[PDB]
């Protein structure tokens, strides 16, 4: 999942 | 309550500063020209000799170019959800479903801040395309953006400030009416205290607006139907030009929504 890569940022 | 209020709605302003390069108090000073001039893109002529300034056939080029600045704008949204207090703090699977329904209705929130009725400043302001150009396209390109202008028109009429939108654009995110969330309290008592910050801040801001409060939670379901007319366009494009594909962020983003 791409979003949680950005979320877990 | 109230000074706690207040300290939420500044606290998402300077949060919202950092997280979006061209504010809407920038981009209305370049509209107006009170400023110290945007390229002007009007035609194919216009597009393939302004392409070096562009931050990134004619429909084609348009179209990779928003895809190019879509990808960028979900990740400045993903930034400020990040700073909404509580929101970290919810379970990271609910925290992508909000994102994944919330960030197209900031875009086309945002987007606004950057129209009139003439056209729409890209590349953090440095062009301008018009809406006549962007209308002219083959279909279905054609009748992509002139739902969005015909939104900004009506959205600006309201003259919020990037302070109002940036509690707005909170609101709108931490919306517990989402598809798939697992724990619905949590978001709900974090929109709840939203709602009242930005209750508040309306009437600071704007005390000649008795009900603005009212007309911008009316906008807020328009946001979702035009994510919807966007959806079935998009979908268009997928069968009739089998040649473009959608980036890997926005497939997850349009993957199972809705
Ligand atoms: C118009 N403008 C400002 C940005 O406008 C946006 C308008 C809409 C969007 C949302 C974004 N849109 C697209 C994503 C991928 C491919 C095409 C689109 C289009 O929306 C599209 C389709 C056909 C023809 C034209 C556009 C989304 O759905 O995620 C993001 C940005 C441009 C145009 C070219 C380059 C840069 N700035």
């Amino acid at each position: 999942s791409l979003l949680k890569k950005l979320l877990l940022a | 309550e109230s000074a706690d209020l207040r300290a939420l709605a500044k606290h998402l302003y300077d949060s919202y500063i950092k997280s979006f390069p061209l504010t809407k108090a920038k981009a209305r000073a370049i509209l107006t020209g009170k400023t110290t001039s945007p390229f002007v893109i009007y035609d194919m002529n216009s597009l393939m000799m302004g392409e070096d300034k562009i931050k990134f056939e004619v429909a084609i080029r348009i179209f990779q170019g928003c895809q190019f600045r879509s990808v960028e704008a979900v990740q400045e949204i993903t930034e400020y959800a990040k700073s909404i207090p509580g929101f970290v703090n919810l379970d990271l699977n609910d925290q992508v479903t909000l994102l994944k329904y919330g960030v197209h209705e900031i875009i086309y929130t945002m987007l606004a801040s950057l129209m009139n009725k003439d056209g729409v400043l890209i590349s953090e302001g440095q062009g301008f395309m018009t809406r006549e150009f962007l209308k002219s396209l083959r279909k279905p390109f054609g009748d992509f953006m002139e739902p969005k202008f015909e939104f900004a028109v009506k959205f600006n009429a309201l003259e919020l400030d990037d302070s109002d939108l940036a509690i707005f654009i909170a609101v709108i995110i931490l919306s517990g009416d989402r598809p798939g969330l697992l724990n619905v309290k949590p978001i709900e008592d974090i929109q709840d205290n939203l709602l009242q910050a930005l209750e508040l801040q309306l009437k600071l801001n704007h005390p000649e607006s008795s009900q603005l409060f009212a007309k911008l939670l009316q906008k807020m379901t328009d946001l979702r139907q035009i994510v919807t007319e966007h959806v079935q366009l998009l979908q268009v494009i997928k069968k009739t030009e089998t040649d473009m594909s959608l980036h890997p962020l926005l497939q997850e983003i349009y993957k199972d929504l809705y």
